[PDB]
Order: C-alpha cells, then sequence, then structure tokens
C-alpha cells in the first residue's frame, strides 16, 4: 500500500537499526570458481549466538525447553508438578525469570558480557495447539526489554505415518 | 546407455576410494562387461546422512556416476558386488534408460511406438539433463562457435 | 498465417542466429534486423534454386549473416568515433539524457 | 452465539465423539490440502474444546488466536477445511453417530 | 497394444511411418531425435537388405541389427550389441527365431 | 498454376541479391514498389472501388543475375474509364504486362504464356457476346500473394526504432527546439515520402547542405519541405551512393585484417580507441611484420589501439597509433618480460566476467528483479564478483517477494528506495541484515494490517 | 585519464529489464512471421534437478490434489519417480521443500501481506525518465572525458 | 507383502530368515575372535566379517 | 467408466469456455471475494468450475488472455455461457437488480428498463406509463410517496467482509 | 561414445579423482545436480 | 484387489463423491419471504 521511508547511506542506516549492512570484516578472498550453494536456502537465517525456545503445551502441562545453536539445552525442562493459560504464562515466565543469569554464566565463559543494553536473540517454535500456548508466549511478549524475538514460529508434527493409536481414539 | 549408477561414497583417504573404484571396474570387465563412463562428482553435503557399516552419522559424501553396458545376469553379479561394498552407502539403478519413464504405464497406444536406438544410443547426460544443460548448448556444438565467440569480451573490457 | 516449412525455416534460423548475436557478438544495439534476416531467407532460397545441400546452406547463410553483422558494428562504431572525435554532432540519447539530468540538477538546486 | 452447552448438557456418547474429534483434529492439522496450508498462519491457531448435538448431527469446533488481528487473516481459510474435517471423521473416527456438520 | 507389441517385435519399420516422425517423436522432439548433426561417413544404401526382410532374420545382434551395418565402427559398439548384452525379451524372441527359421512357410 | 514461375522471377530480380552494384539495387527497388502499388491498385479494381493508377503508360527495368537488363512497357487503352465495363479490360491488360516481364525472364514455359493469353481470350471474347454460369487463382491472385508472403520488402524503420539505433544524429548549435521542429513534424509525417534505399543512410542535422563529412551520414539543416529534399536527392544520387559503397568498402576493408590478425596471432578480437585512418597503418604494419610477432611473445591478448602506450590490468594492451617499423623492435624488446603477465591477468578477467555473468544471470532467474547493474561504477572484478556472489547467496531468501519494479545496483553507498525502483549496494554488505531488513518491513506492513483491522 | 573507456561506453536512455530482451523480442516477431508440453521441464523432470521437483511439490513437499494442479499425465509419473530417487541418494529432503519460493510466481510485494492482482498491469516503462544518482556521476565523468577529448584532439 | 532388513546397512536379507539364521551366523558377531583375524588388504573390499 | 479420470488442463481461455458452463479463475491469495462468488453461484444451483491460477501450469498465458476478455486485471472473474460477468461488482449488481438467476441458469441478462429491488406488495406498472407533454416537476403537490428513515449514525458491522 | 578400456581405468580413475582440486588454474565445472562442490587436495581430505 | 487398494479405493469414494443436491434451504427462504409479505401486508 505505503512504501517505507528512504535510506540515503549507510552510516546512519547502522543507527536506525541493530546491525550494519557494511561488513567490517573487509573479507578478501579469491575464489574464482562459482559458490556453494546452501541446502536450505529459503530459511530464518540463524546467527550463532541466538536462543531456542520451544514451547510445548498440552491439556493439563506446558514445558518450556531453551536450545543454543548447536543443540546444547541450557536449563532443565520446567514441569507444573516439578514447579491451561495461567499455567503456560507462570511457567514461560519462570522460565525465562531463570534463563537470564544462566544465558549471563555460559556466554561469560567464553567472553561475551551480555551486560548492559544487549538484548537475547530468541526463535520461539511452538507444539501443541492449545489454550496454554495463549498464556506461554504472552509470557515472552513482555519480556521485550529482556528476550528480542526475532524469529516467531512453530514446531508442529506431520503424522507421517504413526504407530498406533489407543482404542478410545478410534471407537 | 544400458545401465547407470549413482554411487553414494564415503569420503575416506584417496587410495581407499581408488581402490573401491578399481575393484568395481574388474568386476565390471571380468564379467564381459564394457565402461561406457564414469565421472567424479566432488564431495557434496546431502539433504540426509547416511549411516556406515558401523553405524556412524555421515556429513559429507562423494557422488561418482557410473555408464555400463553390461549383461544382466552380471549386472546382478556387479550390483550384488556394490551394494554390498563398505564404501557404498546408497547406489541407486538407473533401469529406465532405454525405455523412458510414462509409455509403459501411460498411453497404451503409445506403447510400441517409440524407438529404442534413440535412447540407447546416446549417454545418460543426454537423457536426463542437467539444469546447466539446455538445448542451445546442444545447437552450439554444430553451429562453428569458434569463429563467434572471439567477439564476446570487446564490451567488458574497457569497463 | 505462415508456411509450415517456413516455419521450421524461420525458427531454426531465429534459433542460430539468437546466439550468434546475443552470446556471440555480444550486440544487443542491432538496428533493422529484419532486412538481415530476410536476406538470409533469400539466400538460403537461393541456394535451394541449386539444391546444394540443408546444414551446409544454413553454414552459408549464417556466415553472410556473421560478415554482416560485423560490418554494420563496424559502421556504427565508426559513425561513433567520428561523431566522439570532432565534438560537433551529438545523439539524441546524449540530448535525452543531458535534458534528464540537467533537470534533476534543477531540482538539486529546488531543494 | 450467546451461550457455549456444557460438557454434562450433552449425551456421554457426544462427550465421547468430541474428544475424538478434538483428538484427531489437534493431531493433523497440518495434514490439510496444501493449497490451504500455504496461507495458514498456524503460528497463531488455537483450538480449545470442540462441542457437539446429543446424536452427534452437527459439530461446534471452538477457536481462537493469540493475536486478535491475526484472526480476520485465520477466518476464511479455516472456512475452506469443513469437508477437510468431514473426511477426517470419515475416515480417523469409528463409531460416528451422524457424519456432522461442521461449524 | 498387445498386437502392436508383436508386430514391433516380427517387422523392421512398422512404427515409422511415411512422414518419418513417431507418436513418440513428435510430442517429445528433445528425447528422440538426434542432438548432433556430423558430417561423417554416410553408409548408403543397403545392397545386403535382401537377407533380411523381417527382424527374425538377424537375431546375432541387438535390436536386429545385421552384421554389415557394423562395418567401421570399433570392437567396443560391436561388443555392446552382442549375445550378450540382449536382454530377456531379446534373448526370448532370438528363441523364437530359431524355431521360426525352421518351420515357416515363407519368410 | 504461376506458383513456381513468379517464384523464380522474384528469386532473379530481387535487389536483395545484387550487393555488387547499388544503382542496379535501387533500380529494383524502385520497380519491385512500383509493381507492388500496381497490383494494389489493380486489387483494387478487382474488389469494387476504382481509383485512378499514378501511371498510365510507364517503362519498368529489372535487373538479372546470369548465375542482363529486362525493360517492359506498362500500356492502358486509350479509352480507359473509372467504368464497370473496363474493369475486365485492365485485368487483361496487366496480365498481358506481368508475363511480358515473364516472357523476358525466360524463366517460364511458352505454355503457360500461352494458356495466359488463351484465357484472356476467352474474356475478350466473353465481354462481347454475353453468357451465364453458375477456384484456383489467376496470374494477378497468385502474383499478389507471392509478393505479400514471401518475397515482400522489408517495411521502413519509424522514428522510435531510430532514435535508440545511434542513426538520428544532430548538430547542437541551431538549437535544441530547433532539432525538435526539424524532428517532430518532418519525420513523422514526412517519413512516408523518404525512399527505402535512403533508409540505410544515418541523418545528421547541421547548417548547411551536403551529401556528408562522416564516413557514410547525410546532413539537412532547419525546418525543409519534403519536395525540397526529394529534389535534393534527386540532384546527388550518384555521391550518396558512392558514400554507401566506400563506406561499406572500408568497414570490410578493416574487417579483413582484423579477422587475420585474429587467425594468426591466435587472439580474439582487436579493439580500436582513435580513428581508423590512423589505425589502418598500424593494423598494415601488424600485416607486414606478422612472423616478428609470432617470433615474439605477443599471442592469445586482445589488442587496443589507443593514442598513449600503456598495459590494462585486465590483459589487454594498448598500442599507439604514431609507431614506425624502426621504433617496433625496440617497443617489443620494451614489454617482451610483462606480456605471460599480461597473458594470466587476461585468462583471471575472463574467469572472473563468466563466473560474474552465470552469477548475474542465476540471480535474475531466482529472484527475478527489474533489473541488475554492476557494470556501472569503475571497480575491480574481485568487488564486482563478490557483489555478484553475495546477490546470488541471499537469492533464495529474497524469493518470497517480488522485486519487478526495483532496480539492484552497484554503487559506493548504501541507497534503499521504495518510492523508487532503486537497491544501490556496496561491494561488501551484510545479506542477511538485508534479509533482516526486508523482514522487518514485512513485519511492518503486518502489524499495520492487524492494527487496521482491529481499528475497524 | 583514460581514453577507450569513452568510446568503449555508450549512452543509454533506460538499462534494460535484462540486457538482451530487445533482441528477444525482434527475434520473437520475426520468428512468428508476423508483419510489425515444453521442451525443457520433460527433460529435466529427473533426480538431478531439485528445483523441477519442488515446483510441482507443496510447501511440505507431498503432492497437490488434482484439481489445484493439473498437470501432464507422463509428468506426474516422471515427478513421482524423480523426488523418489533424489531422496534416495540426498539430493531431496525426505521432509520440506527447500525450493518452494522460487517457484511461486504470485509473490506479493515487500510492503504487503498479500497478492493484489492489479499489480499484473501496471506496465511501467518508466513515463517520467527517472534518473537514478549513482548514473548521474557516470553522465558527468562521460561528458567530462569527452570534453578531454575534444580539446586534446 | 514381505519386509526386509540390511545388515550391516549393506546386506538386504527378509526379516524371516535374518532373526533365524542371518542376523546370529554372521562372522564378527558370532566368532568375534576369530573375525579378529581378518585380512583386511588381500580380501576384496566388498568382503568384510560384518557381512560374511 | 470407459475411459481413466483426468485432470483437465488448457493452455487457452477458448477451451474453458467451450467445456464448462460456469468457469471462475482466482488466486489463493484472494479467499474473500472468491468465497462470495461460491455462495452466490451454489444459491442458485449452478454448477461450477474454479480454477485456482497458483500453481498452475499456464499461468502467464492465462493472465494475458483475461486481461483480453475483462479490461480489468481484477481477480475473480465468472464466465457463464461463453461470456464475461465480471468481479464482484458485476455479479452483486446482478443479485441486486434480480438477474442472477437467469444469467447463472440460462446465460443471459435481462434487458428491460426499470429496477425491480425498489418494489412494495405485487410489482405492477403504477405510474410506469408515459406523461402527456412531460413536466412531472412542476406539479409540486404530487404524490412523494411513504416517508424513508435514515440512521444517524453508522453502526458497526459484525465482519470487515460481511456485508 | 569414449568407452573406458581395461588397461586405461586406473589412469581414468586417477585422472577423475583429481577434477576438483584445491590448486587449479583452470575454472571447476558445475556436478550432474548443478552445484560445486567442495574442493580438496591430495589425499581426500576436504578442504 | 489387496488390502492396501481396497482402502484407497473406498477412501477415493468417501472423498470425490457426488451429493444429493435437494434444494430445501430456497424453499424455506422462499416460504419466509412470503410469509414476510403476508405478514407486512395484511393485518
Amino acid at each position: 500500500a505505503v512504501p517505507p521511508p528512504r535510506v540515503l547511506g549507510g552510516d546512519y542506516f547502522k543507527t536506525r537499526f541493530g546491525y550494519s549492512l557494511v561488513k567490517n570484516s573487509e573479507m578478501t578472498q579469491g575464489p574464482v570458481d562459482y559458490s556453494q550453494l546452501d541446502m536450505w536456502g529459503e530459511m530464518p537465517r540463524y546467527t550463532s549466538d541466538m536462543v531456542f525456545l520451544y514451547l510445548v503445551s498440552r491439556r493439563r502441562n506446558t514445558y518450556a525447553v531453551a536450545y543454543t545453536y548447536e543443540g546444547k539445552r541450557i536449563l532443565n525442562t520446567y514441569t507444573a508438578g516439578n514447579r491451561s493459560t495461567d499455567n503456560g504464562h507462570q511457567v514461560t515466565s519462570m522460565y525465562l525469570n531463570d534463563l537470564l543469569p544462566k544465558l549471563r554464566e555460559m556466554r561469560a565463559s567464553e567472553g561475551r558480557p551480555m551486560g548492559r543494553g544487549e538484548k537475547v536473540e530468541l526463535v520461539v517454535r511452538v507444539m501443541g495447539f492449545y489454550n496454554g500456548r495463549q498464556g506461554a508466549v504472552r509470557a515472552v511478549q513482555d519480556r521485550a526489554n529482556e528476550f528480542h524475538v526475532r524469529y516467531f514460529e512453530d514446531i508442529t508434527p506431520f503424522p507421517l505415518n504413526g504407530p498406533k493409536m489407543p482404542r478410545g481414539v478410534f471407537k | 546407455v544400458f545401465y547407470s549408477f549413482v554411487l553414494v561414497m564415503k569420503p575416506r583417504q584417496r587410495r581407499f576410494t581408488s581402490q573401491a573404484l578399481r575393484e568395481i571396474g574388474v568386476a565390471v570387465y571380468s564379467n564381459g562387461g564394457l565402461i561406457r563412463s564414469i565421472t567424479n562428482e566432488g564431495i557434496m553435503r546431502p539433504y540426509s546422512r547416511f549411516r556406515d557399516a558401523d553405524n556412524t552419522p555421515l556429513t559429507y559424501a562423494r557422488y561418482i556416476i557410473l555408464q555400463l553396458d553390461m549383461g544382466e545376469e552380471e549386472m546382478g553379479k556387479v550390483d550384488k558386488i556394490i551394494r554390498e561394498h563398505q564404501d557404498v552407502l546408497m547406489a541407486l539403478k538407473l533401469n529406465n534408460l532405454e525405455r523412458p519413464v510414462g509409455i509403459r504405464s501411460g498411453n497404451k497406444e503409445l506403447q510400441a511406438a517409440y524407438f529404442p536406438l534413440d535412447t540407447f544410443t546416446r549417454l545418460e547426460e543426454e537423457i536426463n539433463w542437467s539444469p546447466q544443460t539446455s538445448a542451445d548448448i546442444y545447437t552450439q556444438l554444430e553451429m562453428n562457435w569458434k569463429e563467434f565467440s572471439r567477439t564476446r569480451w570487446s564490451s567488458f573490457l574497457r569497463n | 498465417t505462415l508456411s509450415p516449412e517456413r516455419v521450421a525455416l524461420r525458427d531454426e534460423l531465429a534459433r542460430k542466429s539468437r546466439l550468434v548475436a546475443s552470446e556471440g557478438m555480444r550486440y544487443y544495439n542491432i538496428f533493422w534486423v529484419r532486412k538481415p534476416l530476410d536476406t538470409m531467407e533469400k539466400e538460403y532460397y537461393e541456394l535451394k534454386r541449386r539444391g546444394v545441400d540443408h546444414g551446409e546452406a544454413i553454414r552459408k547463410v549464417l556466415q553472410g549473416f556473421y560478415s554482416g553483422l560485423a560490418v554494420k558494428k563496424r559502421v556504427a562504431a565508426i559513425q561513433a568515433e567520428e561523431a566522439k572525435l570532432t565534438g560537433r554532432f551529438i545523439t539524441m540519447r546524449e540530448a535525452t539524457v543531458v535534458l534528464g539530468v540537467l533537470a534533476k540538477l534543477h531540482k538539486e538546486q529546488l531543494t | 452465539v450467546r451461550l457455549l452447552r456444557h460438557e454434562s448438557s450433552m449425551s456421554p456418547s457426544a462427550r465421547a465423539f468430541s474428544e475424538r474429534v478434538a483428538y484427531h483434529l489437534r493431531r493433523s492439522l497440518k495434514a490439510c490440502p496444501g493449497h490451504i496450508a500455504e496461507h495458514i498462519d498456524f503460528t497463531q491457531l488455537i483450538i480449545q474444546e470442540v462441542l457437539g448435538s446429543r446424536r452427534s448431527k452437527e459439530i461446534y469446533i471452538v477457536w481462537f488466536t493469540v493475536d486478535p488481528g491475526a484472526r480476520f487473516e485465520l477466518e476464511p481459510r479455516l472456512h475452506q477445511l469443513n469437508h477437510w474435517v468431514q473426511q477426517l471423521i470419515i475416515k480417523r473416527v469409528k463409531r460416528r453417530p451422524h457424519i456432522p456438520r461442521v461449524t | 497394444p498387445v498386437q502392436k507389441k508383436r508386430q514391433e517385435q516380427m517387422l523392421y519399420g512398422v512404427n515409422i511411418p511415411e512422414t518419418r516422425q513417431m507418436k513418440f517423436e513428435e510430442q517429445h522432439p528433445l528425447l528422440a531425435g538426434a542432438l548432433r548433426k556430423l558430417e561423417g561417413q554416410p553408409k548408403g544404401f543397403p545392397f545386403w537388405y535382401r537377407k533380411y526382410p523381417t527382424r527374425r532374420h538377424a537375431y546375432e545382434y541387438r535390436f536386429s541389427i545385421p552384421v554389415e551395418m557394423l562395418d567401421g565402427y570399433n570392437d567396443d559398439v560391436k561388443k555392446a550389441l552382442s549375445k550378450g548384452m540382449m536382454s530377456i525379451q531379446e534373448k526370448q524372441f532370438a528363441q523364437e527365431a530359431m524355431y521360426m527359421e525352421r518351420y515357416a512357410e515363407h519368410d | 498454376m504461376y506458383k513456381k514461375a513468379l517464384h523464380s522471377f522474384f528469386l532473379k530480380v530481387h535487389p536483395d541479391f545484387f550487393h555488387h552494384n547499388r544503382s542496379q539495387q535501387t533500380v529494383n527497388e524502385s520497380s519491385v514498389a512500383r509493381l507492388n502499388e500496381l497490383l494494389s491498385w489493380a486489387k483494387a479494381f478487382k474488389s469494387g472501388h476504382l481509383q485512378p493508377p499514378p501511371s498510365s503508360s510507364f517503362t519498368l527495368t529489372f535487373y538479372r543475375k546470369p548465375d542482363t537488363i529486362i525493360q517492359s512497357t506498362f500500356e492502358l487503352p486509350s479509352n480507359f474509364a473509372p467504368s464497370d465495363n473496363h474493369r475486365g479490360t485492365v485485368e487483361r491488360a496487366v496480365n498481358k504486362f506481368l508475363r511480358d516481364l515473364l516472357r523476358r525472364a525466360a524463366c517460364i514455359d511458352s505454355v503457360t504464356e500461352s494458356i495466359s493469353e488463351a484465357e484472356d481470350a476467352t474474356a475478350a471474347r466473353a465481354e462481347a457476346k454475353p453468357l451465364r454460369r453458375r477456384g484456383p487463382k489467376s496470374l494477378l491472385d497468385e502474383a499478389v500473394e507471392s509478393m505479400t508472403v514471401q518475397w515482400s520488402l522489408t517495411p521502413a524503420p519509424t522514428l522510435q526504432e531510430l532514435i535508440e539505433a545511434d542513426q538520428i544524429l544532430f548538430s547542437r548549435d541551431l538549437s535544441p527546439l530547433q532539432s525538435a521542429a526539424a524532428l517532430s513534424t518532418l519525420q513523422r509525417h514526412l517519413g512516408e515520402l523518404n525512399y527505402s534505399a535512403w533508409e540505410s543512410m544515418p541523418v545528421i542535422v547541421s547548417n548547411q547542405f551536403s551529401i556528408g563529412d562522416l564516413t557514410g551520414t547525410i546532413t539537412i539543416p532547419w525546418d525543409f519541405t519534403p519536395e525540397q529534399f526529394h529534389s535534393f536527392m534527386a540532384h546527388n544520387e550518384k555521391g550518396v551512393a558512392r558514400c554507401r559503397e566506400v563506406a561499406i568498402q572500408y568497414a570490410s576493408t578493416i574487417e579483413q585484417l582484423i579477422a587475420e590478425l585474429c587467425t594468426a596471432l591466435e587472439l580474439d578480437d582487436i579493439l580500436v580507441s582513435c580513428s581508423h585512418q590512423d589505425a589502418l597503418r598500424l593494423m598494415e604494419l601488424l600485416h607486414r611484420n606478422r612472423e616478428l610477432l609470432i617470433q615474439y611473445g605477443l599471442s592469445k591478448l586482445t589488442l587496443e589501439v589507443g593514442n598513449r602506450h600503456a598495459t590494462r590490468a585486465n590483459g589487454v594492451v594498448i598500442i599507439n597509433c604514431s609507431l614506425t617499423s624502426e621504433q617496433l623492435r625496440p617497443w617489443l624488446k620494451a614489454i617482451s618480460p610483462k606480456l605471460p603477465l599480461q597473458q594470466r591477468l587476461y585468462e583471471l578477467s575472463k574467469q572472473m566476467l563468466e563466473s560474474t555473468l552465470w552469477h548475474l544471470k542465476e540471480f535474475r532467474t531466482m529472484v527475478e528483479p527489474g533489473g541488475v547493474d554492476a557494470f556501472s561504477n569503475d571497480c575491480t572484478y574481485a568487488e564486482r564478483l563478490q557483489w555478484s556472489k553475495e546477490l546470488f547467496r541471499i537469492g533464495p531468501s529474497l524469493a518470497p517477494w517480488d522485486w519487478s519494479e526495483m532496480t539492484f545496483v552497484l554503487s559506493p553507498d548504501v541507497d534503499i528506495d521504495w518510492a523508487n525502483g532503486l537497491l544501490a549496494l556496496p561491494y561488501n554488505f551484510d545479506g542477511d541484515a538485508l534479509v533482516r531488513y526486508v523482514e522487518e518491513v514485512q513485519q511492518e506492513a503486518k502489524s499495520r494490517k492487524r492494527e487496521e483491522l482491529l481499528a475497524a | 585519464g583514460r581514453e577507450g573507456w569513452l568510446f568503449g561506453q555508450q549512452v543509454q536512455l533506460h538499462y534494460h529489464r535484462f540486457p538482451d530482451e530487445q533482441l528477444i523480442t525482434n527475434l520473437s516477431r520475426w520468428r512468428t512471421g508476423e508483419t510489425v508440453p515444453s521442451p525443457e521441464v520433460y527433460m529435466k523432470l529427473n533426480y538431478k534437478n531439485p528445483a523441477t521437483i519442488s515446483r510441482f511439490l507443496t510447501r511440505t513437499g507431498h503432492m497437490y490434489p488434482a484439481d489445484i494442479l493439473p498437470l501432464n499425465p507422463e509428468a506426474v509419473v516422471k515427478l513421482r519417480v524423480a523426488k523418489a530417487q533424489a531422496i534416495r541418494i540426498g539430493l531431496y529432503p525426505r521432509f520440506g521443500n527447500p525450493f518452494w519460493f522460487r517457484s511461486q510466481k504470485f509473490r506479493p510485494k515487500a510492503y504487503q501481506e498479500n497478492y493484489d492482482p492489479t499489480t499484473y498491469s501496471t506496465k511501467r516503462t518508466v513515463e517520467h525518465f527517472a534518473y537514478n544518482w549513482v548514473q548521474t556521476d557516470r553522465i558527468r565523468r562521460y561528458f567530462r572525458e569527452l570534453e578531454a577529448v575534444h580539446t586534446s584532439g | 507383502k514381505a519386509s526386509h532388513i540390511r545388515i550391516a546397512n549393506r546386506k538386504r536379507v527378509e526379516m524371516f530368515v535374518a532373526k533365524r539364521f542371518h542376523l546370529p551366523t554372521r562372522l564378527a558377531t558370532a566368532a568375534p575372535d576369530i573375525a579378529a583375524e581378518w585380512h583386511d588388504e588381500l580380501n576384496p573390499m566388498h568382503m568384510y566379517p560384518a557381512i560374511i | 467408466s470407459a475411459t481413466r479420470w483426468l485432470p483437465f488442463v488448457s493452455s487457452d481461455l477458448k477451451d474453458y469456455l467451450n467445456r464448462y458452463w460456469a468457469v471462475m479463475f482466482t488466486v489463493g491469495a484472494r479467499p474473500i471475494e472468491t468465497g462470495h462468488i461460491r455462495h452466490y453461484v451454489s444459491w442458485y444451483c449452478t454448477r461450477m468450475k474454479v480454477v485456482l491460477l497458483d500453481h498452475h501450469v499456464y499461468v502467464e498465458p492465462l493472465r494475458q488472455q483475461l486481461q483480453e476478455a475483462s479490461r480489468t486485471p481484477e481477480l475473480p472473474l465468472l464466465f457463464v455461457n461463453k461470456k464475461l460477468v465480471g468481479t464482484l461488482r458485476d455479479v452483486e449488481l446482478l443479485e441486486r437488480e434480480k438477474k442472477l438467476k437467469d444469467v447463472l441458469h440460462f446465460g443471459f441478462e435481462w434487458r428491460v428498463g426499470g429496477s425491480v429491488a425498489a418494489t412494495n406488495g405485487q410489482k405492477s406498472l403504477m405510474g410506469a406509463l408515459p406523461a402527456p407533454y412531460g413536466d412531472a416537476e412542476f406539479f409540486r403537490g404530487r404524490y412523494r410517496g411513504p416517508p424513508v428513515a435514515r440512521p444517524v449514525v453508522s453502526l458497526p458491522t459484525l465482519h470487515p467482509f460481511a456485508l | 561414445i569414449n568407452y573406458v578400456p581395461h588397461a586405461q581405468l586406473r589412469e581414468h580413475i586417477d585422472k577423475e579423482l583429481d577434477k576438483y582440486v584445491a590448486g587449479k588454474n583452470e575454472p571447476y565445472p558445475l556436478n550432474f545436480v548443478g552445484q560445486m562442490p567442495f574442493l580438496e587436495d591430495g589425499d581426500g581430505n576436504i578442504v | 484387489v489387496n488390502k492396501q487398494t481396497q482402502k484407497y479405493r473406498t477412501k477415493l469414494r468417501y472423498r470425490f463423491r457426488q451429493p444429493s443436491v435437494v434444494p430445501l434451504r430456497q424453499t424455506l427462504q422462499q416460504r419466509h419471504n412470503t410469509i414476510l409479505e403476508v405478514l407486512r401486508r395484511r393485518r
């Protein structure tokens, strides 16, 4: 409908956003041959410092796990029995409460401070199509100063074959 | 082409893959067969990680196209040699080379109206076309392209 | 309509001339292509009067078309070089581009 | 509509049938026709419950979205799935008192 | 179709019409037609055509190709068309033609 | 019936075969145009609407090839009228004329012209005594079809295709709108009077009345009547023929030396950046000293012809026009060690140009933009190749959106214009940041649509 | 400075949509002869073409219904064996479609959320003659080297 | 129909005869001390104790 | 029965019109304007062929030929009896003027003058006869009709695509 | 068709294995898929 | 046919099925409009 406004230079384009187009690495290489295309070219571009939050909603349970870029489980999976809409909201809120100092400890061991001004880059993936899906992601929406969500997607199972289902489901 | 194989092989050292391909060629020639072609396609990263004999998922794999003319019992012998090889993770057998796909199960009137010498005499790259292959490339070979392509860079050298 | 043998002939000649004009010569500003294409047609009919061959007639027709394209490129380059050396003559595209860029300079003056 | 019927008002066979509809709907909601699946944003879709009549002549699947402004993006496409839901009930669900009208 | 298959087995050019274009060639011109046009070794008219009126007369090589057709080719093309490279259908047709040489009234 | 005869006749006397003589070619063009309008008003007489012909009796002249001048007159009866009873005797007249072109061409049988004379005799006898009666084409009806569908001349080029042809020139010393008045009202409705053989001549607008100062062009000043131009081309047609012939001979004698230097030195193409009258002496000097170039290491390299003795970094060397034979040997000994460096730089430049053209072609096929321009800014081939490969890498990520209105262009600075069609990118740009930017634009559009649907 | 760059670069009014399109239009208008299945798909419905398999599959990689995507009857037989043969050697994933957005023609714009058919008949041939700012410096340098070769020669 | 399994991901055998004969009678599983003396150089590469 | 089932596809617009009675060419990105014509045609019990131009093999031939029959580049387009009906503004106009019954069933539009939407009771002439010398305005004591009501404020709609 | 003999099998296999190498002054061809594979050095190690 | 082909045949039979188009809701809509016209016109 209406086009977005015009950017005339990259120097203040770096100030308008949290990134820059012109790279400062100055990559000097001579690959005259054709470059190797990625297997999944049409995908979200996942940076190495991005946390994958997985929200699994069920009937009477809602689980929240956080993984790294390489598949390392950061914090253990929170259960309502161990620690509905309000059920998923309180589980996701108390998971994001403890996820911050563990993230600071795991990033300060390598050299990333993450002290002030930098928000945690997050990719949220949901399972279930239940009521706890409503309260969980809202518990991420009030954390906009702490967790910046870039890719909000879902991880929903495609039922390829299935081993078997119980008798009450069929009959 | 009578038979074609797409050998997916483990990226081992050069001597091991050379010995594997040499044993495959020796098993082809000893059974009274002919190698039409064998082409290496380098190491690529497939969408699925195949498991070897010791159940290790391999991220990388080497693809080799092998076009052969062998008798069918001897082709079964060579296929049993290839499928039981330790380095070959997967290999499909292209048996639809002489007759194109869609004739047998397609229209019944268009079943005996094809010519097997049209497909048998050409190579596998001329039956299954690559994305870089097209008809204008085939017409360039008969058009005396050497006297025409000498002037294609007369505009880019000054800019 | 069109005759079907002439349809196949024009298809073959267009497919063989597109490659020599686009990838071969790298010449996209060719003017009045209908006269060399109809010259290709009439030379093909001249060779089909005596009935020499089929592919060799296409070879000689494409050689004549390549020579004609080289002659047209050379006379265009000669006229452009003589128009650029003297500095007195200006083509219509240069006049359009200066009438555009002086207008853009005046839009810079307006802001 | 103004109200929603309770599970105690309907038949126990209606409760079992609605539980089977809920199970097979929450299981295979990605197993829809792909020309409708390319426009459904599944990140906002929530199926909370399935209600039914006493003899299962009609079924009412109750749904909502996370963000309400995306509801009009999920409103028409979900109404293109009524025959798919009916075929899912015919295939996956046995002991169906009637082949229901989906709402 | 079950009669056209046996007609393709027995007779040579029943698929090729007067227009010299097959039913598969007119719909798929890039796959059936030849890709390269080489000016080289034209074989000319077959003067040995009286020996082979039907495909049951030449079952020595593949695709019922006579011995006189392979003259200037190397040993690899002659080996790829030998008896060892024939299919199951070609070997069964050779077994059929072995008795058709023995018990037929005419060719 | 007459299809093979008229086919062979138009195969003989067509002007497209006569390239050795230009006067025979333009006389054949005029005769073909006169025959075409003759058959046009003949078909007009056969249709029902009668118009006076442009010529009642005239001599038409064609030229033949021996592999030979065929002259034939067209005469009309003196009692000619636009009435109905004269519509038949003109049909036997032009059919008397066409076979008069066919008998002298010696391409038909005498039985065929006897058949046509017998048909005209039946029509003349049946015009007197009225009969009744209740289909193959005649000589006229086959002639118009063999003219239109096979042997028609190519149409004259319009003004719009002459604009981009670099054939319309003008000296700006008069004025811009003096040239606009010389173009708009003098080429739109006055281009019909201009000849078809004239259409190969480029047009400069200058001060004086002349026939050319450049190679193979013609000039015309401030606003003219078309009768003045028609009398101008009827005054000095020999000069405007000879200028075209010497321009074609000049291009041919350039191209033959270019071809022999390409075939003998095994190079790609000879480049020239100076006047060809001074480049011809250098080319014939290279033709005389060709075996000295074979003896040295001057091979497989393109040669530019400029004014300064220099060597370009992409592999092409520059040779000055003014060069003597005794200065050629120290010039060849000066740049003798620099030749394999130029060879490897030329091969690297060709490989990088092929790679960046392949990457730009794959970017044009994947995302289908409005246009890509990487050859605008004077940069190295590494920067252009890096820009093309970075655009190729983010091709699948820009695929859900169409960019048919925007132009991807190489620039020294970032410029993202959405009101216009401009996307100007540096050689080193983060493609992931651009994908994040377009994703944020889509997030803005989605949030705007959600807030608009929530407001209503 | 340089003298060959002036005679090499030609002046332009519009660059192109893609630089060979006017030759394509002229050769197509001459090929049809008017007065002023596809040959490439069935040859490329194989295991070695991951895009031609993906242009007939949905976003999850499975099959479309027959009413949405009608096809040639041999093309479906080629597609169903090409997908399986490319999956078998790992040239195609068992789940997904890595070339799906490359195949959709009706793409929405970056500042739009849906596709509208009214943008198909835009046909904008630059009627107001927009000159980009990166072209103006090239024009000025071209005319500066033209004035330099005029005052020098 | 019939279901199959691949011994050491290479040797396609039928599932019924594998549980009875093909799986427990391999060289690398049933006689590991004998299979440790397998010659890797002189034997063919398509022959190894995981399938023999 | 005698032939195996096969999906119909064509590169020409004329083969779609000669085959089906009611053809509609839609896009997948426009679900509201497609479903409104689905409600109107199925109300009159008319067989309809919906052609989704998303994931079709002849999109570029069909997008050109739909521009020639209908000058507007708006989809969906309804085609009944080898004629052009038009977009939603043309289908709802025939539904408002009570012309959509004889268009979908019998393939013609009524050329009868006068509107049938604004009727009360039985449909008769009721002053439709031509008056002598004109001048229906100069008699200011004429029958103006029954008093009509107009809303002071616009009520909020149920849905933005409810209508 | 250029068939491979039994004597020139090892040299043809070694030439095919040296098609994609790290050090080469010639541009590498595309695969049958149409994709540049991973380059390697001697002894088959992936770069 | 076997079990798999029979299951696919009954799946295609239930998927592509021609229903009985009985114009009942249009009949009731015409009756509703007629009753509204009678209630509007006559007391």
